[PDB]
């Protein structure tokens, strides 16, 4: 279980919007937190979250320290917690926060750092990660109190030693936000840009709300011996609608499910060796031990066997088979890998070539040829890492995965038509980004689920973004539609209601001379051309009739 | 729906000729033939199969009246294939001493189809001949042969011991190293195929070895996939009738292992009983009548006016959201487990043109369409990409599902380029540059300005099935013996050409030394 404390600066600056139709840094902060809470609930993650504000007027922390208010201690996300945080969103919610824990107050980070470090201890479980995410638009908190500023740097330095990590979600402030004035010696380790929009803040939060989780770790053997360890990560993973659970109607308590197979006639409970495996084909039964059903899948031992390098050109976009994985070096197992790996990534990029490997996930599983496509790192304007460095593990289909298709005749459009369509395509241009759409169904489900867990009057019918903005598209298209139809749809269209070839080839391939004389006659008969009684004759004729 | 296939197998004497180390034509043919029958059997296809043999010591065929079509045997008449056919191929059937007239066999093979198909309904009649074209034959029949094949609509395929160290099924015999008789037979084979299919017909002449690493034997009998009809819509005023086909879809083991009793080997006797009880201590049992469902919401537990709150979709669709630079829709985002190819509704010239506009329009501006996809009413809507795909014979859009936000798992990773801790040396870089060069699985060969793949993994069948089938069979025929080792030709096809391994040696050695590696 990973723990995450959300630390929010409640100074007076945090409630002043930077003169735009943008939200106040406090508002941004709160909302990105409700987000991480809801994110965790969606992926049914078991992580622990906390909410802590400092610089407030009232206080609430284990040792009555001043100006520090612990709204929520480390615990799992719940409907009520989100509702609570939500009460501080928007301008009206700002007042609610102000009233309850009046902002603009004296404080010292050490005391604050301690309380958070303390919320962890209090935990009664085991924690894989301990992080503190600080939301503040104040870059030099104790520049006037050269003592607090010192206790804070120390106190921070101590947390790192305890394994607690702090990330800075610095927010906008008039003039900018100089990280080098203080937080420089406080954050754990270029850095992220300051967040002025809720859009970039969430992106920055999402990029740190979780910690690397490998799908596995394998031996990427360059050959029998030369081997490097890599971590296989699944950056894309269809989010499923979690299934319902069974409960003891009276206590609404979880119910484990045991499964016991047994022989019906002897009422005896069956053990794995009291049953064999069967399959039938017609009037033929085939029996194998369970061990054998698995035995027949075994090929390579787990890992990625190198097969060679192939120019990226040969890999085709429409040759998709299943989501791709991400390959990064795993220096922990085999030391030196990050180096070999790095060299490869550098050379594959230079040569525009991917490394072809015979991939085998776990034990007893048929191999699959994959392409390790070189992937260069990319950061955007906010310094957020858009594309990591390493290799994209791409599955290639076997012959059986391809389904060929018959075709009718090709009926190509005219340059005037392509023209009108081009115009239409541009009016409907837009920037695609992978985080563009939310899953209609998941939203609906959990939105309702929330309303219910909150005994709310009714649920919040989400807005399907996946749906096409028709009225808009229409308006933006203007007459182009009607002008396009004219170019392609007849006015009465129901929109919603021995052939020359052969013989020429035989000649090119020199198989005409292999023709029997009867075949030669019929051929000359068909072109009613002047023949003969001899073969060479018919041969000379037919060839001349075409080529000469 | 149904295909009638005749496997005309050469069993003549020269088929047994064995060159040191290399499996004889007879053994290779036996392998290919079994690969075909295995598939047909464990897949449960109702395609009927007849097996003709020419070169047998005796004569057993409908046309043998009068010392003609001698040494040709119709070992198996048209009918579903069963294990009794498979056991006949391994054991039973052996190499002959005679040399039958290869075209005579063909004729006998054609006769099996013609006569034995009258009372039935087949969609395709196909013949597969495996021979080394080593002996004499009379060209006199060619006349009738061709014309009948065309009239009866019987398709054809040839599998030989060569093509137009030897590793069966690998990716590595000069037409000069074959006998002159073989050369003459090949000219008649080459002709026959040209008269039947023209140029492309020459691509219907394979070698036993390449046939092991291909599905070409099943080519003429694959069941076409049904289309998905829908309207590609742009706004609410533009509509184009389309048809979608599953271009890519992973094939999977269909049949499952049934649990039976170690002795009766029956299922009936076996029964799994799934019961429920309190999860924490004082593990009391619970009754179905007293069990409800409900989902979790964090720490909350909601007992789930209810199902009646499920997402409501307007149903089936393929509507456009917008267009955008292709570069923004990166392959590493592709999701789902299929690839659809969208064409204009069949026989709708208008639509054909409409779609063509779009397709070319996209290929030009170099953009793509982000679309909303919904298979049927009950289906979960999807958001994906539709990008142009233009070819010689056709044009279409390739649909592929894209991700929803909740599918994104964004982890940050440390730049390895700016890492002073790991940055490789110049000695190390060129070392790898050397390796990559040596292990190239491609070559700018022949048509000088052309690239040739030396390891087309997507032309190789999943080694999963042939493996499974082999085992299944070995257990059906040899119940007592333990499952056999993987067949070499299967290992040989999953490995790269021999060249690559060779050229790699030295480079690799240097890379071994230059890159230290020690387990923690």
């Amino acid at each position: 279980r990973d723990s995450l404390i959300f630390l929010v600066d409640a100074s007076k600056a945090m409630f002043e919007s930077q003169s735009e139709d943008e939200l106040t840094p406090f508002d941004m902060s709160i909302q990105c937190i409700q987000s991480v809470y809801i994110s965790k609930i969606i992926s049914s993650d078991r992580d622990l979250l906390a909410v802590v504000f400092y610089g407030t007027e009232k206080d609430k922390n284990s040792v009555n320290f001043k100006n520090i208010y612990v709204l929520q201690e480390l615990d799992n996300p719940g409907a009520k917690r989100i509702l609570e945080l939500d009460q501080f969103k928007g301008q009206q919610g700002q007042k609610r926060f102000q009233d309850m824990m009046g902002h603009g107050s004296d404080y010292s980070l050490s005391e604050v750092l301690w309380v958070c470090a303390n919320l962890f201890s209090d935990v009664q479980f085991k924690m894989s990660h301990k992080r503190i995410m600080l939301f503040t638009n104040e870059d030099n908190p104790h520049g006037n109190d050269s003592a607090k500023a010192s206790r804070a740097r120390t106190k921070a330095g101590d947390l790192r030693d305890t394994g607690i990590f702090l990330d800075l979600m610095h927010l906008k402030k008039p003039g900018g936000f100089d990280i080098s004035l203080f937080y420089r010696d406080i954050i754990s380790i270029v850095h992220f840009e300051e967040s002025s929009k809720l859009e970039d803040l969430l992106r920055k939060v999402r990029a740190k709300e979780t910690r690397k989780r490998a799908l596995s770790r394998l031996k990427l053997k360059l050959n029998k011996d030369i081997v490097i360890s890599v971590g296989i990560y699944n950056l894309v993973q269809k989010a499923l609608k979690p299934p319902p659970i069974k409960l003891y109607r009276e206590t609404n308590e979880p119910v484990k499910t045991k499964t016991r197979t047994f022989n019906t006639s002897t009422g005896g409970l069956l053990l794995p060796s009291d049953t064999k495996r069967s399959q039938i084909y017609g009037s033929r039964q085939i029996i194998l031990e369970k061990e054998e059903t698995e035995e027949l899948k075994r090929f390579d031992d787990p890992g990625l066997m190198l097969m060679g390098f192939k120019p990226l050109v040969l890999l085709k976009k429409h040759h998709y088979l299943r989501p791709s994985l991400f390959v990064y070096p795993e220096e922990s197992l085999v030391i030196g890998s990050s180096t070999l790996f790095s060299a490869l990534l550098i050379k594959c990029l230079e040569k525009e070539v991917a490394a072809l490997c015979r991939y085998t996930p776990r034990r007893n599983i048929p191999p699959y040829f994959v392409a390790l496509v070189p992937q260069e790192e990319e950061l955007d304007d906010q310094k957020i890492q858009v594309t990591p460095p390493g290799f994209q593990l791409v599955f290639l289909p076997f012959a059986d995965d391809k389904r060929k298709m018959p075709f009718t005749e090709k009926i190509m459009a005219t340059p005037e038509q392509v023209g009108k369509m081009k115009a239409i395509v541009e009016k409907l241009r837009f920037t695609y980004r992978s985080d563009s759409f939310e899953n209609p169904v998941l939203q609906q489900h959990f939105r309702n689920l929330e309303a219910l867990a909150l005994d709310l009057m009714e649920p919040e019918q989400a807005v399907d973004l996946t749906l096409p903005k028709v009225e808009a598209m229409n308006k933006r298209l203007g007459s182009l539609v009607d002008e396009f139809k004219e170019l392609v749809y007849p006015p009465d269209y129901n929109p919603e209601g021995y052939s020359e070839e052969e013989l020429k080839t035989h000649i090119s391939k020199g198989t005409l001379g292999k023709f029997t004389v009867p075949m030669l006659k019929e051929a000359c008969r068909a072109y009613g051309l002047k023949s003969g009684l001899k073969k060479q004759e018919l041969l000379e004729a037919l060839t001349k009739h075409f080529q000469d | 729906n149904k295909a009638a296939v005749v496997l005309c197998m050469d069993v003549g004497f020269t088929m047994s000729n064995s060159i040191p180390g290399i499996e004889s034509p007879f053994e290779q043919a036996k392998k290919v033939i079994t690969m075909f029958v295995q598939r047909q059997v464990f897949a449960e296809n109702k395609d009927e199969i007849a097996l003709v043999l020419f070169g047998t010591d005796g004569t057993d065929n409908p046309l043998s009246g009068g010392d003609q079509y001698q040494n040709i045997t119709v070992h198996r008449h048209l009918m579903l294939p069963d294990f009794d056919l498979l056991e006949d191929i391994e054991s039973k059937i052996q190499p002959g001493s005679q040399q039958a007239d290869f075209l005579d066999a063909l004729i006998v093979s054609m006769d099996v189809i013609q006569h034995e198909t009258i009372g039935k309904k087949f969609e395709k009649r196909h013949i597969e001949i495996f021979t080394d074209l080593s002996s004499r034959f009379s060209k006199s029949q060619l006349d009738i042969i061709i014309h009948s094949l065309k009239k009866c609509d019987i398709s054809l395929q040839f599998f030989l011991p060569f093509s137009l160290p030897f590793r069966l099924g690998g990716h590595g015999f000069p037409l000069k190293g074959i006998t002159e008789q073989q050369k003459e037979g090949l000219e008649i084979v080459k002709m026959v195929m040209i008269s039947l299919e023209g140029e492309d017909g020459l691509d219907e002449i394979y070698s036993f070895s390449e046939s092991l690493r291909k599905l070409c034997v099943f080519k003429k009998i694959e069941r076409h996939s049904i289309h998905w009809p829908c309207r590609l819509t742009i706004g609410s005023n533009l509509s184009i009738r389309i048809a979608a086909y599953k271009s890519i879809l992973q094939e999977r083991v269909k049949k499952t292992w049934t649990v039976v009793d170690a002795k009766t080997l029956k299922k009936e006797d076996i029964q799994k009983e799934t019961v429920y009880c309190l999860n924490d201590d004082d593990e009391t049992e619970v009754l179905k009548e007293d069990i409800i469902q409900g989902f979790r919401y964090g720490s909350d537990i909601v007992p789930f006016d209810e199902e009646q709150m499920k997402y409501k979709s307007e149903g089936k669709c393929f509507s456009v959201l917008g267009f955008c630079k292709s570069s923004q829709v990166q392959r590493r985002f592709f999701m789902g487990n299929q690839v659809l190819k969208v064409f204009a509704a069949r026989d709708d010239e208008a639509a054909a043109v409409a779609l063509s506009s779009l397709i070319h329009a996209l290929d030009d501006l170099d953009m793509v369409a982000i679309v909303r996809y919904a298979y049927d009413k009950r289906a979960n809507p999807q958001v994906g990409v539709a990008f142009p795909h233009i070819k010689h014979n056709y044009e279409c859009l390739v649909y592929v599902q894209l991700p929803f936000m909740e599918d994104l798992r964004q982890y940050m990773f440390s730049s390895l380029k700016n890492s002073k801790k790991y940055a490789p040396t110049e000695a190390q870089l060129n070392a790898v540059d050397a390796l990559i060069d040596s292990m190239s699985l491609a070559k700018k060969d022949e048509k000088t300005d052309t690239l040739e793949d030396l390891f087309p993994t997507t032309k190789i069948p999943n080694p999963r099935f042939q493996r499974l089938f082999q085992c299944l069979l070995h257990r059906a025929l040899h119940p007592r013996e333990p499952l056999p080792p993987i067949q070499q030709h299967i290992w040989n096809m999953l490995n790269p050409p021999a060249e690559v391994t060779t050229k790699s040696q030295i480079p690799l050695s240097k890379i071994k030394t230059l890159f230290p590696l020690i387990e923690a």
